[PDB]
RNA sequence: GGAGAGGUA
DNA sequence: ACCGCTGCAAGGAATAGGATACTTGCGGGCTATATGGCGGCGAATACCC
DNA sequence: GGGTATTCGCCGCGTACCTCTCCTAGCCCGCAAGTATCCTATTCCTTGCAGCGGT
């Protein structure tokens, strides 16, 4: 018994009908509704169409019908549902085998900013995956040089994602040789989670607690809560920068 | 919008520049007319005026 | 095509 | 044989993301109130006998 | 009545050529594009009262 089904999708009250039967047994399925006044044009024909169809095996009819009135959406995107002008089905199989014939012969520091490669800086996607993974691969900040020069040689100016993500990956770089094993950071500050061995100086971390109480705050055995007011992702980055500078000119 | 648009685009007082001198965009930016709204009319005008 | 403005003899 | 401490429960907010419907922003594509010119003339009133 | 005067409204005011700008307001309706509430995952912690060693 649905008290008011005028706000459910055909799958819905086609599903929520499934679950009465299963057995020999005759099951009901009432689908209670306001007055049909009140009821929404589409509400009206989703349940003339459910009750339309009432027999074994009407879960695919149905299932073409919201396809066609739905539509199919985005074949090579999200939105799965609406018409949304997708890409034609040739193409599609044009662009995918293109993809594989060039694949075959081929073959954390967040701080809750976007750090990656956009799309209008490398349209191809093997490109993308590849630089992704010199990156993340890279052990040094030299390698991380070549990768830079070497992205500024293929495509020029690099977005603020792509300097973002070079960055960051030498923030996670030094951070490795470091100890800290999970630096972190939003708009309102950061914690940061050492190893179980780390090469802070003692004295130094004490004097830095006793000098800024209200911006270093020890809360367990490995975590420092910072507290800062990092507005601005460039101001977030240099200010990470310079901490783990005057960690590592310490670093015992 | 309209009623300024109108008068500053398409007036009787809101004319081309004569551009081919100095001296024709200066005499002209000084020009004293006698036409226009409120004004006389070109072909209805006696000697005295 | 028609309006309005300016200009030459 | 009293007491500060530890630990086992209690107490829930904010998002992701697939739904469902609201709310509107818009753009193309429709319908629908004067006051610087005279001169001439013929016809239409006014009138005072 | 009528001869006269007075008013009122209509009609009329050069040729030829060159440059330029601009030719409805507003409504409606449908597209479509951008938003408040409902379940199953997630990261975010801060209290209340009984055990409980220990002396």
């Amino acid at each position: 018994i649905i008290e008011r089904a005028d706000h459910f999708g055909l799958a819905q009250l086609h599903q929520l009908r499934g679950r009465v039967g299963r057995s020999h047994h005759q099951a009901y399925a009432w689908l209670l509704t306001p007055h049909p006044k009140a009821m929404t044009t589409d509400a009206q024909k989703r349940l003339e169409a459910i009750a339309s169809l009432e027999d074994l095996g009407a879960g695919f009819a149905l299932a073409t019908h919201d396809l066609e009135i739905r539509g199919a959406g985005e074949l090579l995107g999200e939105e799965q549902s609406g018409s949304m002008e997708t890409i034609g089905f040739s193409l599609y199989m044009e662009l995918l085998e293109n993809a594989v014939d060039a694949l075959k012969a081929g073959r954390e520091v967040e701080l809750r900013m976007p750090s990656l490669l956009p799309d209008d800086f490398i349209p191809d996607v093997n490109t993308r995956l590849s630089f992704y993974k010199r990156i993340a691969s890279a052990k040094t900040e030299n390698e991380l040089e070549e990768i830079k020069v070497e992205l500024i040689d293929r495509f020029g100016l690099l977005p603020d994602p792509a300097r973002t993500l070079l960055d960051i990956a030498r923030l996670r770089q030094q951070a490795q040789k470091l100890g800290i094993r999970k630096l972190e950071g939003n708009e309102k500050g950061g914690v940061i989670e050492f190893a179980e061995k780390n090469h802070v100086n003692p004295a130094w971390l004490i004097g830095l607690l006793q000098k800024q109480p209200q911006h270093y705050r020890l809360d367990g055995p490995t975590r420092l809560k910072f507290i800062q007011d990092l507005s601005e992702r460039k101001t977030r980055i240099e200010w990470v920068r310079q901490f783990m500078r005057e960690l590592e000119e310490n670093a015992i | 919008s309209a009623a300024v648009k109108e008068f500053f685009g398409s007036s009787q007082l809101s004319q081309f520049m004569d551009q081919n001198n100095p001296l024709s965009e200066i005499t002209h930016k000084r020009r004293i007319s006698a036409l226009g709204p409120g004004g006389l009319t070109r072909e209805r005008a006696g000697f005295e005026v």
